[PDB]
Order: structure tokens, then sequence, then C-alpha cells
């Protein structure tokens, strides 16, 4: 089923503990090979999706490095076209490595990457251990797309995703346009 | 009672005592004069909490 005309890299990078593990696995296309976070570094997730007749297909690496992982953490990025920061709002230790992780980012990934920011686990009002506020402070700063997201609080992850990547094909797609014979007898005319 | 310029002048005024049994400062949330903000958990722990609040 070849049939996607695009294959989108994105990166659900993020820190560890954050339960980007639950975040992905609710929007899924999940068969196959699972739990190969330790086997290499990563797990993969995919859709197609359609965008304007133009089938794309994404690829979302879920990378994780807990002690070991260096080099090819970063090696993983090679051609990234999309990253997806994933953080929580529970505690502000997660959130003060977002610096650090969009600086590795845009060091290595490619130039001018699409990047996403969201909140996982919104549900939990007891702990929020930072404001919406200077979320969106911070994400003003860098051109970067925010949201939050919660089991209850469905579609909201969804529709930032497909917002996201029909941003991204604005950037990567050169434009495409859809680009009598005589029947009967013949003579020569060659010297 | 008199004061003359840039002299300290101690004042007594007696206080009959609080009985804690008609007050309850231990469970008594502080007033927030603009509610309508997000909720941050600052972080303190019961104790600290209490004596926050008794003290307030």
């Amino acid at each position: 089923g070849y049939d996607y005309d695009y294959l989108f890299k994105i990166v659900l990078i993020g820190d560890s503990g954050v339960g980007k593990s639950n975040l992905l696995s609710r929007f899924t296309t999940d068969e196959f090979n699972i739990e190969s976070k330790s086997t290499i570094g990563v797990e993969f997730a995919t859709r197609t999706i359609e965008v304007e007749n133009k089938k794309i297909k994404a690829q979302i690496w879920d990378t994780a490095g807990q002690e070991r992982y260096r080099a090819i953490t970063s090696a993983y990025y090679r051609g990234a076209v999309g990253a997806l920061i994933v953080y929580d709002i529970s505690k502000s230790s997660s959130y003060e490595n977002c610096n650090h992780w969009l600086t590795e980012l845009r060091e290595n990934a490619d130039d001018n990457v699409a990047v996403g920011l969201i909140g996982n686990k919104s549900d939990l009002a007891h702990l929020r251990a930072v404001p919406t506020d200077e979320a969106k402070n911070f994400a003003m700063e860098n051109q970067m797309l925010f949201t939050e997201t919660s089991a209850l609080n469905s579609d909201n992850v969804d529709k930032a995703f497909r917002e996201l990547i029909v941003a991204i094909f604005q950037m990567v797609s050169k434009h495409q346009v859809d680009l009598g014979a005589p029947k009967g007898p013949t003579i020569s005319l060659t010297p | 009672y008199h004061v003359e310029a840039s002299h300290t002048s101690r004042i007594i005024v007696p206080i009959k005592k609080i009985d804690y049994k008609k007050y309850n400062f231990e469970n008594t949330p502080i007033p927030r004069i603009y509610p309508g903000r997000q909720f941050i958990q600052s972080g303190l722990n019961e104790e600290q909490t209490i004596e926050m609040r008794q003290k307030f």
C-alpha cells in the first residue's frame, strides 16, 4: 500500500518520566513490534492523512535516553522535519529542560524545523507546578505551537497534530501541477 | 502621650487573649482579594501550612 506521496519524520522528544509513552499510546496505528524503546532508543508510530489530495505518511519516533545513550540519541535527528516537545504540568524540573531540549534540537536537526509543545496529563489540578500563561509566553518567543492535553479533554492533541502536519506541508511542499494522436497508414519520406 | 521629634516612645496597649475554641484558625483558607487565577501548588507540608495560617 505505497500510496502515500510524502513521508515526514517527527520526533516525540521529551524528558524521561513525563508520561509521553502514555501520550502517544492514544493516537496510534498500534501493531507490529512494540516496546522497542530500550532495544535501541526508539519506538515507532505511523499514520496516513489526506491533505488536499496529497496523502502524507507520518513517522513518530519516540527517542529516549536514560544514562548511556549519548551519541546515537543525537544522531537520530539527522533529518528530522518535525518535533513534538513533550512536557508535564506536574513539576518544574520537567519544564526546566525544555530550553536545553530545543537548543539540541535546533543545533542538530534540520534547519528551520517545525516544533510543537505538548503538556501531558492536564487532568491533575492538584499539582499544577507551572502556569499555562508562562508556558504560552515561552511558546511565543520561538514561533512554536502550544497545547495541553488530557484523557478527558480529548481531540486536542489530534487537532494539534493534524494542524502541525498541514503547517509543515506548506513549508516542504513544492507546487505540483497535474501534467489526438495521428492514427493511420504511413509513407516514408527519408532520403 | 506626647512625642517630640525623632524620639521613640514606647506605647502600651493591653489585649484580651483570643480563645481558640471559637476561631478555628487551624482550618481557615487565606483570603485572595483577586480570585480567578490558575491554582499553582506552591508546596508546603501540613505542619508548615498550619503554622502559616495561624500566624496570618
